[PDB]
């Protein structure tokens, strides 16, 4: 019955689908992560503890696990307006980020809105939202993108840091290369369509309901660097957006995903 | 009086506070505060009709599905699309599918360690505890050999010193009311649930590409290819391995949370004559089944003055009467037009001028149905059923009551559901019915793909001049949910969602009413007022989500 | 508690493993299947029965159910020295294969050894093994080949007959077109990696242990018809051989496993 | 006095007739017959030796990966290939998963029905049978309600006049012992098997590429391209979801399996006076872990005249002493020449002249090992391991024997381990031990690539000229494998194996001494010679391949 490293999560303009992807795992499953792996010692959504007590379980934690913790974050942090755009405990959340950022032994954006804005940070981003690194420009956040990523995106980036004691390679967007070291389009197995001129041309016709590639539909792929053709999603095998039938939007790559339509079609290189 | 502030609530989605004035232990008046604004609707506009869905399901990653699906139905109602039936089918499976992760989490993992004291579990006997459920279950994870794992488990935790999520729970409480056998029972559910919700998603997966955040859906139809022939596509393998998802969720729905749900009432019968949020409840029709929108597998309708005897049946989208009642109020919220706007004309000004108990106080509209407050979500949903009377919604409450007949001695009748116990009755009643929703619409799309139909999307046009204006419905987890988008030369130009949170934890209005959450507060026993457990309760049962209630 | 389909399953030239195939799948698991999908009327594998008992079985179901049951037959037939190569109950197992031919509602040849011969008919033929449709020239005999092909290209073709009434689309050599409709390489995640000439050169190498292309080293998908890198094997998510790291040796395909080398290069259309 | 025939054995792996003749209610004489040849031994002459492997795992598909792996060793031995140490744990953790499955799925799927009788379960009360477990085993799921679901299925399906795979056993017959309780245990069990040898072979499958027949190993190593940081290959999060699938084997393995094989071992004691086969075992060490083919996890050794405290070890895989003793001969198989060969200098010219009682009656070929007739296999492995004094092996069966001891009061001695009863025990107490295997190869993997080493291949050289010979051990699920390689002029000139199922099945030999299963059914009572389960029982306690005994 050892100790176990020590997770503070603090969600900022969060929509709560990067917590949920932990419900979808299974290396580890979420009962597993907070039994087994290690110890959630901060996370809004399934704390018993409430109010007074659970900022006195986040102060406790901050000064018990100095230097030892690793700080999760999901969400955009907003700074228009001083930060009221999201206030917990009567103070804007930055301010709750860059306390526990000081004593974290890791940081991590989890998802495309504290990775670089994404949907919460688009059109004319009414509330300055902002990426978890804009906000820590002392800091070296390891970015895991995705709107939610494949929650194993994160699980086995946390593992890397708990098993062999460092984080796992890093892209120059500071992205594990093992999850986001290629674009979709480069390891896409409907690649030998978009080769040969095998295109869909609108969801049900007949190259559609043959599998072939979903470029003339707006995919993104050729301009989205992730593991949604290998990983995919959900674990049971086959799936990810473009293997039910749907182009790549982007939703991991900053100025894709939440900016070009649906339909507009990506560049190649 | 004491003044109190609960910041933030835990266990549920988003950012919430809530502050209670008490009067010698009893809440006398409360305040629901949504603390976070990102402008979805203003992110949204100025775009193509088509690309709001993928936007506008990031409202919120809980009740993923939900606003995709109102967005592509408010796009498809502007335009006058007629959605393929095939569609339709896949659409309900989702979203049906979903509703049971989404339910089942809220009653375990959100709600169960309001009622649930973990350290009293430590002291069960195993043995007991299995015993108490005979007769009662038949699930076949309830022996003393599982319970005994469980409490093992809790044992190792507790004794790392390192409680985490359980840490500074509200154990010993005066208002934890279970023996130690049923808290072990709790427990040892709570962790079987988390594989049923996970099932339920792999349902989800299977049609949407991934959840959360399907990627299936367009204006005019689904992107999934039917073809039982084809390679890489919706093929008889694919839609075989969806079965038999679909097959794996009715036991523990059945004879653990159905039971589960007759359990807790049975120790906690104060709960049923508190936490009346509302005498007026709303829900849409929901799961069409026809070529043309409708027919809709669960009714709708509007309950006013607790009445069921003379509710309004809600039989369809377009209703005029549903669309006319809805406005929006920002009298207490924090926002710049203050008088009820109909959505189609809704504005989202922002306006912060920080907390004032008496002006504005909340990132959440007020939404009115014909200037009244209203409550949303399962228990108006259960109560208008009840009212259609829907046979498959009285015998499934049935189910429950003669539960919890056996554990009391006692009944339950309609007046006791207008409470905190009846909303969660509620919840558990309709994550029952969809199992039956769930058989339905997969033999229904099996047999419409086995007479030649294949088709899913319907392309549409959008006139590049002319301004016209759609709603989408949707009878989401927590309740009625609208989009509603205006389209001027092509391109939105206004853009409202009132999503179910909105109604139930909206503030006071523009006459100062007072709305589900802040109304079901008054009168709450609050026995430590440093540990509002009791407040908790009550606002845990109408399963805030507010990321949806604010956007 | 409705009557189920029919089946009989008859082993020839088999190594078991199209048999083992089933306890992978999950939709239906072979519990399910024997339950509540079928009546495995015969299948010396899993039955109570033996000998004269077991014999008694396939008699009493090859006459209860003439003309409605599924007859399955995994292995090649071996007609060389008038069939002695395969003896049941006395009898060469070609005359067994015929008989329950006689009254089958349909006939399924599963795995490459009874579809096309496969390794039990490969080299020198010791032993003169053939395909079950060369037995039975007179009759429709559908192919599901691989060595053993996943297992749920048996159970939806199965299911299609049940369900609909008939079997799935065939091509020309009579395999159903969801699984075998495209060649391996048409819809090949790594085709990226072959369309630029980034290919692994020998296991371990740099390329390999960046999941490049597996051409150098003699995949066979070029001239492989399947599904394995859509559906892949085992329902878990990602695993199939190329994506383990392996080429395609051409199992599923006639002249191709069996006969070329491992290392040999394919011909590409 | 009369003869009988069993043919076809079913619930094995492939085409096996038994004969019998019974005297005085006893049998008195046996014959053993693979009655099905491939040669596949031929097939893969004449070529590369890189490629044997991917032709001789077909050798087998339910023990699959065993001579894929044999294959690659030999080739290794004939060239002198020091295997990469990741590549060992890799191979390792495949035997060890397949392994896992293949015994589960021996001992309930295979075996079960020759001792439980499913019509006596459908009298069994539920409650009463959960009651019998309770301080012999804490699985989680031996509930009343859990054996309730299961006796309902076997209802139905007796019920529908459909019995399939059940139909025409043996039900009622007089050496079915056990009460209605245990039966229907066993039945629940059976079908809780199935999930379990589902998850190992999920572990097979992320390595291997896929199972049946695994795709990733190589003359030189394995085709896994480690790369923690990789897409597409070999990394962390792919070793965390293999992980995730050896956690999920021990509980059913050692609160089920190794329970079940007390139970039955309890209610039959007699099948501990029965069934020897030898009074010779070999077994091979395996799970090499070094840099150079050897330091085994697993001790193997041989044992003359049943005596343990004078047994020979082999340690290593390039033991002359092993390699020299073993020959094969077809004096009374369907084969041309029949004096005893040694494998690297074998033929297999087939010479089908018909069944002969005191000719030739089989394709399986007889082996010695120095002239004596051996048993190899779970009862030769477990001997050795006891002879070695591997405290690991004396624990597990100490456990086993335990239980055995509660219910019946008795204890077990070695003496009775030469026994139907005791093979079986022999291939539990495997099991048992191969799940540690696991954890501790998982184990070394992850250090190992921590330390920087992510090798897993050598790329062979073959030369040209030169005639090399080599051999490769490996111990099967059914006993001790050895393929054996000659190359000449760069390709394979002889290739010939000698199956653990050939040894045990094999037909009288040179000096016409009886094989094991031939000699395992001298003695055996038979009640009814129309229905001979007594003989089925201990020919299963084998587990007869014959598609392996053959080739
Ligand atoms: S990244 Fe996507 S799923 Fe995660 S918080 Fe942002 S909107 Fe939600
Ligand atoms: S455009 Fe999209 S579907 Fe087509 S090959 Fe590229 S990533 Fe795959
Ligand atoms: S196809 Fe392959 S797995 Fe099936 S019987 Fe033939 S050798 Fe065995
Ligand atoms: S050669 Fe093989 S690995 Fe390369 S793209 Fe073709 S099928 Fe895929
Ligand atoms: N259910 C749900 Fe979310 C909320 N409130 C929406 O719509
Ligand atoms: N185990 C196994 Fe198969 C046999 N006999 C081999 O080797
Ligand atoms: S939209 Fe997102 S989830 Fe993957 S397929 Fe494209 S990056
Ligand atoms: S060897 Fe066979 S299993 Fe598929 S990857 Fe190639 S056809
Ligand atoms: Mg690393
Ligand atoms: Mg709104
Ligand atoms: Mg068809
Ligand atoms: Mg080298
Ligand atoms: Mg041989
Ligand atoms: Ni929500
Ligand atoms: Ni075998």
């Amino acid at each position: 019955n050892p100790q176990r490293p020590p997770v503070i999560w603090i969600g900022a303009q969060e929509c709560t689908g990067c917590t949920e992807s932990l419900l979808r795992a299974t290396h580890p499953t979420v009962e597993n992560l907070v039994l087994e792996t290690i110890s959630l010692e901060y996370h809004e959504v399934l704390s018993a503890a409430f109010g007074h007590q659970v900022e006195e379980n986040k102060h406790n934690a901050l000064e018990k696990y100095k230097g030892q913790y690793v700080l999760v974050v999901d969400g955009s942090i907003p700074l228009k307006d001083n930060g009221i755009y999201c206030m917990v405990a009567g103070e804007p959340i930055v301010d709750h980020i860059r306390k526990a950022a000081e004593g974290a032994a890791a940081i991590i954006a989890i998802g495309s809105c504290s990775a670089w804005g994404g949907v919460a940070a688009a059109g004319v981003n009414p509330t300055g939202a902002v990426s978890l690194q804009e906000v820590l420009p002392g800091k070296t956040v390891i970015n895991i993108p995705g709107c939610p990523p494949n929650p194993h995106n994160f699980l086995a980036t946390v593992a890397h840091i708990i098993t062999y004691g460092k984080p796992p390679k890093l892209d120059d967007k500071n992205r594990p290369t093992f999850a986001y070291g290629r674009l979709i389009h480069e390891h896409c197995e409907r690649r030998p369509h978009f080769d040969a001129g095998r295109f869909a041309k609108e969801f049900g016709d007949e190259g559609h309901r043959e599998g072939w590639c979903l470029y003339h539909l707006g995919c993104k792929g050729p301009e989205t660097y992730g593991n949604c053709s290998t990983l995919q999603f959900c674990d049971v095998g086959g799936v990810w957006p473009v293997a039910i039938g749907h182009p790549c939007y982007g939703c991991n790559e900053e100025g894709i995903g939440f900016h070009k339509g649906i339909h507009q079609l990506a560049n190649v290189e | 009086s004491q003044r109190i502030t609960i910041d933030p609530v835990t266990r549920i989605e988003g950012h919430l506070r809530i502050d209670c004035e008490i009067e010698n232990g009893v809440v006398s008046k409360a305040w629901a505060s949504g603390t976070m604004w990102r402008g979805m609707e203003e992110i949204v506009k100025n775009r193509d009709p088509r690309d709001a869905w993928m936007i506008v399901q990031r409202i919120c990653g809980v009740c993923t599905t939900t606003h995709a699906l109102s967005s592509v139905r408010a796009a498809e109602s502007a335009l006058n699309i007629d959605v393929p039936v095939n569609a339709q089918y896949i659409r309900n499976i989702i979203l049906a599918a979903h509703t049971t992760h989404d339910h089942i989490v809220h009653f375990y993992q959100l709600s169960a360690l309001d009622w649930v004291d973990i350290t009293s579990a430590l002291q069960a006997d195993p043995t007991k505890a299995s015993e108490m459920l005979k007769g009662v279950s038949t699930w076949h994870l309830n022996s003393p050999e599982e319970f005994t794992k469980v409490q093992n488990k809790i044992k190792d935790l507790v004794a790392s010193g390192q409680l985490g999520i359980f840490a500074n729970g509200y154990w010993g409480h005066p208002a934890m009311k279970l023996p130690p056998e049923v808290n072990l029972i709790a427990v040892a559910h709570y962790l079987q649930a988390l594989e049923c919700q996970r099932d339920a998603n792999r349902v989800v997966a299977l049609l949407g590409g991934k959840t959360p955040h399907i990627q299936n859906l367009a204006v005019g139809g689904v992107a999934n290819p039917i073809n039982l022939d084809g390679l890489g596509v919706l093929n008889l393998e694919r839609l075989m391995y969806i079965k038999s998802f679909i097959d794996k969720l009715s036991d523990f729905v059945e004879q653990v949370y159905k039971v589960d749900t007759a359990v807790i009432a049975a120790f906690y019968p104060e709960w049923l004559t508190r936490g009346k949020g509302a005498v007026n409840y709303l829900s849409v029709p929901e799961f069409p089944t026809d070529s043309k929108n409708g027919s809709f597998l669960f009714p709708g309708g509007y309950i006013e003055n607790a009445d069921l005897s003379s509710y309004r049946p809600i039989t369809s989208h377009s209703d005029e009467y549903l669309i006319k009642g809805i406005q929006e109020s920002a009298k207490h919220s924090w926002y710049k037009d203050e008088a009820p706007q109909a959505p189609w004309e809704g504005t989202t000004i922002p306006a912060y001028d920080g907390w004032s108990d008496d002006g504005k106080y909340s990132w959440v509209k007020s939404p009115t149905f014909y200037g009244k407050t209203v409550e949303v979500g399962p228990l108006a949903n259960m109560l208008v059923k009840l009212a259609a009377g829907r046979e498959s919604t009285q015998n499934k409450l049935n189910e429950i009551v003669a539960i919890y007949q056996k554990l009391t001695g006692n009944t339950l009748e309609v007046a006791q559901l207008h409470s905190t116990l009846g909303r969660i009755i509620g919840r558990t009643v309709h994550c029952c019915e969809l199992q039956d929703i769930l058989q339905n619409q997969y033999s229904a799309l099996i047999t419409n793909i086995g007479k030649g139909d294949h088709t899913t999307f319907v392309k549409p046009n959008i006139p590049a001049t002319g301004e016209f204006k759609g709603v989408g419905f949707l009878e989401a987890p927590r309740g009625m949910l609208s989009h509603w988008m205006v389209i001027k030369d092509g391109i939105i130009s206004n853009y409202q969602a009132v999503v179910p949170s909105t109604w139930n934890s909206g503030p006071r209005n523009f006459n100062d009413d007072v709305g589900p959450y802040e109304q079901s507060l008054v009168g709450t026993p609050v026995a430590d007022p440093n540990k509002p457990l009791e407040v908790v309760r009550t606002i845990h049962s109408f399963d805030p989500c507010m990321a949806c209630a604010v956007h």
